[PDB]
């Protein structure tokens, strides 16, 4: 399984909506979760499935699912949203992870 | 609330043993699946197995036969341990329940 | 043939959840239920196998809080196959 | 040997076809047949069917119907009536949405 | 099946409460409906459903009783509803009807 | 539609045969679930016959070997035969369709 993320450092003002997307060889499905890494703390899950919320996740993110070209937007970006995050697989025992994005607040 | 803290050696010598424990402050091992995770300096991650809660276990093929992962039982433990390392092996690891919980990580360098 | 996973309920305003599984290639799987996408809090109990000569399919009932179902809580029903190697899952959402 | 029926509601919350899905297990040594009513009225429903799968001592099947989007929530009754020829035992199950 | 109604008859102001009480041996679950006579026009059903209402049947019954023990409770006796009224069982195929009660306006 | 109309010879013999015919209109016979019942002279009833939608039938006890109930497809007709009418089956025969659709019934006398 591969993963493919072609996205770095993309910015933000704040109150913007700024998506992040995911792309991989395989159709993959309603299969993808997506993780929030914030320097200095465990990273969290949170992006259940193509597109729900772990209890306790902010409803202001939203993700959409697909058959490739998986998608998350940020709305309405407040404080403290900055972090490394990820798409992540679940079709298959073997995992992959793309390099991710960086948020900037400029 | 079901939190997961690493521990081993911050160390180890080339082609030698290297042991990291998961300590779980949770839950049940005999419930849900449990792994191990790395991610190299290089912004990228890979999978490195599967522990079933049942017994039984599931590795990534590019880990193959250095690869050795159990469980405790009443110490809520697992432990991974790798028969040979390299210094492309220094990299943080990360222990976490199958896509919900994933603890701070530690990082592990590989060297003399 | 990696397998087909659906969950139903009988709904009628605890609740019972019934996650049909099927299509195992090989015979050999096991189910895990989640709430909210967290896994390990609900326990259902396993039905054997029918041992069908097409594929071995089987199903779980799981008795899940009606107040959680008021509430919108979701529930699904996860899959895993380790002789395929692979995941599947099923999302109950119900209605508040 | 008679038949136990149960029907399930495969549906989300929002209103607006759904599927109905009627199980029947520990069933029929040769066969029994399964009919669809809407508030006691047949002929209303078909539902596509299945062949036996049978375990050597008794087998189970179900079948599913698609209802129409607009009925739910508008208090229907929809039933699985499940009738055995042999032991001449009838037996039924019956589902309501919530309005 | 065996059935038998506890009373042949009954009578009964408009306006008021009615009920009929059916009995029968064995134990027929909830397969039973009610049927309502009327002299000189085709006879119809109702409660056709196991205790649950039937299409277009006025509001003023439903269902009740279980096993063993069945009863009808019509409230609010309106126009013409002076006929018998009769119990069916369709537990076990060899189907098995009671005889009926008949409603009086005193 | 709802319409049955039930149609017979309305005075028997007592070792003539006996045959009653119900025209169903509505939904089709092929539907299934068809009964044929009587009423006594008294306030007793009792089931006399069904035919599936797929051409099967049931008889009741006590009138095995008689009843012999039979559907026409193209007609959307059903009928019963009972052989000779034996003096005691006076009773009002209806077409019901179990418990949906209660028709026109109808006595039929038997005298010499
Ligand atoms: C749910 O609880 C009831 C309580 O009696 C029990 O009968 C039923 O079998 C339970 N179902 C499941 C799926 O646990
Ligand atoms: C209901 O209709 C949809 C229309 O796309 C179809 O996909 C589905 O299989 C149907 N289900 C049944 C039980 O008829």
């Amino acid at each position: 399984i591969v993963m493919t993320q072609s996205q770095k450092f993309m910015s933000t003002s704040v109150g913007d909506r700024v998506s992040v997307t995911c792309k991989a060889s395989q159709n993959v499905g309603t299969n993808v979760g997506w993780f929030q890494q914030k320097p200095g703390q465990s990273p969290k899950s949170l992006i259940y499935s193509a597109s729900y919320r772990y209890s306790g996740v902010p409803d202001r993110f939203t993700g959409s699912g697909s058959g490739t070209d998986f998608t998350l937007t940020i709305s309405n970006v407040q404080s403290e949203d900055l972090a490394e995050y990820f798409c992540h697989q679940y079709y298959s025992y073997p995992l992959t992870f793309g390099s991710g994005t960086k948020l900037e607040i400029k | 609330e079901v939190q997961l803290q690493e521990s081993g050696p911050s160390l180890v010598k080339p082609s030698q043993t290297l042991s990291l424990t998961c300590s779980v402050t949770g839950a049940s091992i005999t419930s849900g699946y449990w792994n191990w995770i790395r991610k190299f300096p290089g912004n990228r991650l890979e999978y490195m197995g599967y522990i079933s809660y049942s017994g039984g276990t599931y590795y990534n093929p590019s880990l193959k036969s250095r690869i050795s992962i159990t469980r405790d039982t009443s110490k809520n433990q697992y432990y991974l341990q790798l028969n040979s390392v390299t210094t492309e092996d220094t990299a943080t690891y990360y222990c976490a329940r199958d896509f919900d919980v994933w603890g701070a990580g530690t990082t592990v360098t590989v060297s003399s | 043939v990696a397998p087909e996973v659906q969950v139903l309920h009988p709904s009628s305003c605890s609740v019972e959840l019934l996650c049909l599984v099927t299509g195992f290639s090989p015979a050999s799987a096991e189910v895990e239920w989640l709430v909210d996408g967290v896994g390990g809090l609900l326990v259902a109990s396993q039905s054997p196998a029918v041992r069908s000569g097409s594929t071995y399919s089987l199903s779980s009932r799981v008795n899940v809080s009606g107040t959680d179902w008021r509430e919108g809580k979701s529930y699904s029903c996860r899959v895993r196959h380790p002789a395929t190697n692979t995941v599947v899952e099923d999302h109950v959402k119900g209605c508040p």
